């Protein structure tokens, strides 16, 4: 029948017998894809320190390349950007380790970006118990170095590598929290040598 | 009856429901958004929280789901499940305890012309701030920001229905009174991305009976 | 409920033509027009379908490159333009008006003009 | 994608007689439609959903059909049911007709 | 069996669909009725 | 009701008879929502909905 | 049982044999609800069911 641009293009991309959702894009044996990761925050909603737990709702953005994903603009009528839910492509599974909870599991489901040279980009909504140990010597008039762990569970860095884009988190939507002060946000890339 | 049944069969014989609902594609679809409460069952003033139970009546078009009634049996209305037909993401951004995604298991609603009519409730826990600097002649300020998550200003547009938000079924509280509930529609950018994004900010001005 | 058309018109290969469809009788809107060729050995072809609301148009994938498909508000009439005629397109062209929902069908035909090229 | 084709392509009967006309296709679908033009003036919306019938339509007719295979019957042949019968799907883009069958008597 | 027979012929696919209130025309009033047992009043919480 | 819990727990099943009668009675737990009239205390009257 | 759960949200696998006779045990804790007779308080007996 009567179809828009964006089903035939959906029909053409995601099909059972050219993608699937489970092997990750690599042309050749042990090539590396190289993601890029950028973290926003948006309030320190609380901070508790009997439980040492923080809670924050943050906006990681992160980007890959996906060579499966692409399509000649032109052909489909013109479409420079297609949204596509979450579950039917593939994505690396990035998650805290320092959750006070046992959810190391992926958060809410909203669907992601990508463009028209493959470029795929995703931004899931989370707020996240993250565990911090507390320097309680000096008080109330005490500093609090809490840090938050990103890691993917199932792949290593012999499968993706994970690049930082910019080394402090973006603080431009940020909303004052009332009770605490962030002072400075400095994100570091770790890996240990003599271990891959 | 035999004639809803055949329309039933016809109407979702190859529906991708991830496709948005619009005959050409530059065309955004247009969605009147408005919100009920029916209790506002507490505001915790030490942990700075917010729990009301919201009605969240969605309405769009679509171009797809309508039929002709002088040939279904003068059937104008179905009631079809919301995990089948295609339904927009709004999300609450100020949101302080547990997962953003309303729930989608109650029906929905189709005239003859296209309009679906959903409305999911969701208990939500906002994260206002509030000032206790008069206790307790106090007033306050509670905001909630609802808007679509993924979707442009070229892509969705949200629409008011009402000015202001519906106590038209409230269960009185007994302790908070709410004076006004204004509903504003704003157009603002990000600094994370290019494009911009509408929301729809509905205020709360309540005060204690003291 | 009516629909009127052109008369017979003698055009000579090369050069486009023009023809139009005028509906009245009804709200002219909520429906689609349908075009249908009809050779002269009775068996008959679709060419393109517009929405007289909005004007989208979706082409047969043999005629995307001849026919152009507008309409016009004003008077509630659709104007239906094909280039490139050869020997091969002298035939009966009617436009036919049908609901937009599930039926999908054509409710309603015209008399039929006559292109012989 | 779809190209229909009907069998046969000239019959004819007596009034008073059973009439079966079969449309076939390429591959299966489930509804399709079929319309009905005499000599001289248009066509008429006939028959909806494989089974269903118009508005100025007696009630003798009878259409039935499922997966590849369609069939229109006519039970008791009318005196003034000389025409010529299409059948068509929307199923598959694009809209096709069919070869047509010129009922006779 | 007897009830495997039965239980096929009343819920068929092309016959049943429970998203349609059984209505056999228009503007008819299905007259459901009900009544509430009470078993126990666990908490009151004031 | 005070959660966002409005349907059914389990829903069991049901009998059906020959005359098109349905029967259905199935378990539920609700966390009704009432007002607690407290002028008297604790000799007192109270009227949930 | 003082939830509303009432059935095992666990269901593991189990045991048929030649005879055709099937058992089942499933792994459960419940949290049943009894009364409590609280009159010889420390000195008590508790029947709980
Ligand atoms: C807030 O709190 C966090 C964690 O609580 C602090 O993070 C630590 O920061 C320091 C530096 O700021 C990190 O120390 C670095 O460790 C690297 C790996 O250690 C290896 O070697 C030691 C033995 O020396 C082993 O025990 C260990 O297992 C590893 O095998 C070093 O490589 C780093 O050295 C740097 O310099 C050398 C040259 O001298 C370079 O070659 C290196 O590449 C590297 O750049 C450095 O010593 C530490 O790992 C972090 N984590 C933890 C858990 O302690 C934050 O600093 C704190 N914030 C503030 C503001 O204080
Ligand atoms: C509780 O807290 C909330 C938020 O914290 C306060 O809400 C703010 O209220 C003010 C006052 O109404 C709002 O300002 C209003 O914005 C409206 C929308 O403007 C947008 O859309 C237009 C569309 O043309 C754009 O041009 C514009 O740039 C914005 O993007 C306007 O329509 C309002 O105008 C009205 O007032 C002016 C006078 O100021 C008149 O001249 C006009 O004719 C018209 O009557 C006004 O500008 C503000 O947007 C609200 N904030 C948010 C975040 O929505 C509550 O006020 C506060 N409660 C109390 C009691 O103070
Ligand atoms: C426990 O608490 C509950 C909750 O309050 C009580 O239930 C209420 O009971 C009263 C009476 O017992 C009900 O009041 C009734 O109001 C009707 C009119 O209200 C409707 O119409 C107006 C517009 O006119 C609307 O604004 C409104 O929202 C309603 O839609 C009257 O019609 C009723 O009159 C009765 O008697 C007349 C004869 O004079 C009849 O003609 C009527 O048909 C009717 O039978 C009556 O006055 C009230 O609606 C109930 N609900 C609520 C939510 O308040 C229980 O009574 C109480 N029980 C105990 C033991 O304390
Ligand atoms: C711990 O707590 C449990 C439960 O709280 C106690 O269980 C009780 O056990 C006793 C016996 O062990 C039960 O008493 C029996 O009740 C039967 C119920 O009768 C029904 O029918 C009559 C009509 O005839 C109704 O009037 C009545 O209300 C009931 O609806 C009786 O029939 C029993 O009679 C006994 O003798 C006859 C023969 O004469 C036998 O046929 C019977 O089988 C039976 O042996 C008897 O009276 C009692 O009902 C149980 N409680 C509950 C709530 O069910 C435990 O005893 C307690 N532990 C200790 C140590 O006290
Ligand atoms: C194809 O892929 C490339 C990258 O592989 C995409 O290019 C990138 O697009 C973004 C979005 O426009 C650019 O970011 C912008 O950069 C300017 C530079 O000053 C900055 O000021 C803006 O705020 C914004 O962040 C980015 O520079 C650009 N290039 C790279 C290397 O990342 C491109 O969008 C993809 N699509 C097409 C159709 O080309
Ligand atoms: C046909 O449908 C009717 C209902 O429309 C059924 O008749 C009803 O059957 C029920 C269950 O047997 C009866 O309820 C019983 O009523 C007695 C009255 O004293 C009561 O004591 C019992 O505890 C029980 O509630 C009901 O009265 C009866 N009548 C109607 C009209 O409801 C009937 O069972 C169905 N099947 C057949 C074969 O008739
Ligand atoms: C097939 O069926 C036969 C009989 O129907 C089963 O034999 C029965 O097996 C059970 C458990 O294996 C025996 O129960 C045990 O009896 C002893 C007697 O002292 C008792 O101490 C144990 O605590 C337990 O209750 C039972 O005696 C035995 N025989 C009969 C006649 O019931 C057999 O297990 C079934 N399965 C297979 C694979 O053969
Ligand atoms: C979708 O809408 C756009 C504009 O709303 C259509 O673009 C116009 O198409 C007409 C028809 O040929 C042209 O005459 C105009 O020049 C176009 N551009 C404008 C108005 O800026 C587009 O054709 C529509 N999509 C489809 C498939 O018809
Ligand atoms: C209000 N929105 C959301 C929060 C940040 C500001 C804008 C931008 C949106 N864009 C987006 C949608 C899906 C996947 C990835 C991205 Br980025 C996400
Ligand atoms: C660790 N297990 C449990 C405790 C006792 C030792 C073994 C045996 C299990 N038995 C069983 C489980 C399921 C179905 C049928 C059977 Br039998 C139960
Ligand atoms: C893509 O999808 C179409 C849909 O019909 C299918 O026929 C085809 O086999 C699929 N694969 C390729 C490679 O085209
Ligand atoms: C995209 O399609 C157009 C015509 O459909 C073609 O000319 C162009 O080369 C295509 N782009 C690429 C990169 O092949
Ligand atoms: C449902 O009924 C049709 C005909 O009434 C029959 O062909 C079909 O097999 C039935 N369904 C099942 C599952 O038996």
């Amino acid at each position: 029948r009567v179809a828009n641009a964006e089903e035939k293009l959906m029909d053409d991309l995601l099909n059972k017998t050219r993608y699937n959702n489970l092997i990750r894009p690599a042309t050749s044996s042990s090539q590396l894809i190289s993601i890029k990761l950028q973290l926003s925050l948006a309030q320190l909603i609380s901070v508790n320190e009997r439980e040492q737990i923080m809670t924050t709702n943050v906006w990681l953005k992160q980007e890959w390349t996906d060579y499966r994903l692409t399509w000649n603009s032109s052909r489909y009528e013109g479409v420079n950007i297609l949204r596509i839910p979450a579950k039917r492509i593939w994505l690396p599974d990035i998650v805290l380790y320092n959750n006070a909870d046992g959810t190391y599991e992926v958060s809410v489901y909203t669907n992601l970006i990508v463009r028209s040279n493959g470029s795929v980009l995703w931004l899931p909504p989370a707020i996240y118990k993250s565990a911090c140990k507390i320097e309680v010597k000096y008080f109330p008039f005490d500093q609090q170095n809490c840090t938050l762990k990103f890691r993917s569970w199932t792949y290593d860095h012999t499968e993706i590598d994970m690049v930082l884009m910019t080394p402090t988190a973006s603080m431009d939507d940020f909303t004052p929290s009332g009770e605490w002060d962030i002072v400075a946000l400095p994100g570091r890339r770790t890996v240990n040598p003599q271990d891959p | 009856s035999e004639a809803e049944h055949r329309l039933f069969e016809r109407l979702f014989e190859d529906y991708n429901e991830i496709i948005r609902p619009v005959a050409n594609v530059s065309d955004p679809v247009i969605i009147h958004f408005e919100v009920s409460m029916s209790q506002l069952v507490k505001v915790d003033e030490v942990n700075q929280i917010m729990e009301t139970n919201l009605w969240l009546k969605q309405i769009w078009n679509d171009y797809k789901l309508k039929w002709n009634p002088s040939d279904y049996g003068g059937a104008e209305f179905m009631r079809v499940p919301a995990q089948k037909i295609w339904k927009p993401d709004i999300v609450l951004y100020n949101n302080a305890v547990g997962d953003f995604q309303v729930d989608d298991k109650t029906k929905a609603l189709l005239k003859y012309t296209g309009e679906v009519t959903w409305i999911p409730p969701a208990i939500f826990k906002s994260s206002c701030k509030i000032d206790v600097t008069y206790f307790p002649f106090d007033y306050q300020n509670c905001t909630m920001k609802f808007g679509s998550w993924s979707y442009d200003k070229a892509k969705i547009d949200l629409v008011l229905i009402g000015s202001s938000m519906n106590l038209k079924d409230y269960w009185e509280s007994g302790e908070w009174a709410i004076i006004k509930a204004p509903g504003y529609k704003h157009d603002i950018k990000y600094n994370c991305c290019e494009e911009i994004y509408p929301d729809i900010t509905y205020s709360l001005y309540i005060r204690r009976l003291p | 409920v009516q629909l009127q058309q052109s008369g017979p018109e003698l055009v000579r290969p090369g050069v486009s033509v023009k023809i139009s469809c005028k509906g009245s009788g009804y709200t002219f809107t909520d429906y689609a027009l349908y075009w249908v060729r009809q050779s002269h050995a009775k068996s008959l072809e679709w060419i393109g379908v517009i929405n007289p609301y909005s004007g989208n148009t979706n082409y047969n994938q043999k005629f995307k490159g001849k026919a152009t498909m507008t309409v016009d508000k004003s008077s509630s009439t659709a104007y239906m333009e094909l280039a490139r005629l050869t020997s091969d397109d002298s035939a009966i062209y009617y436009c036919a008006s049908g609901y937009d929902g599930y039926p999908y069908t054509m409710d309603y035909w015209g008399p039929g003009a006559s292109v012989t090229v | 994608q779809i190209v229909l084709t009907q069998s046969p392509a000239i019959m004819s009967a007596s009034p008073g007689e059973k009439v079966t006309m079969t449309c076939s296709a390429s591959s299966s679908m489930t509804y399709m439609h079929w319309y009905q033009q005499k000599s001289g003036t248009s066509p008429k919306r006939w028959i909806y959903d494989t089974s269903q019938l118009a508005s100025g339509v007696p009630a003798r007719f009878r259409g039935s059909g499922s997966g590849t295979s369609f069939s229109l019957t006519i039970s008791s042949m009318e005196a003034e049911d000389a025409a010529t019968y299409y059948c068509q799907q929307w199923s598959s883009n694009p809209l096709t007709f069919g070869g047509g069958t010129k009922l006779e008597l």
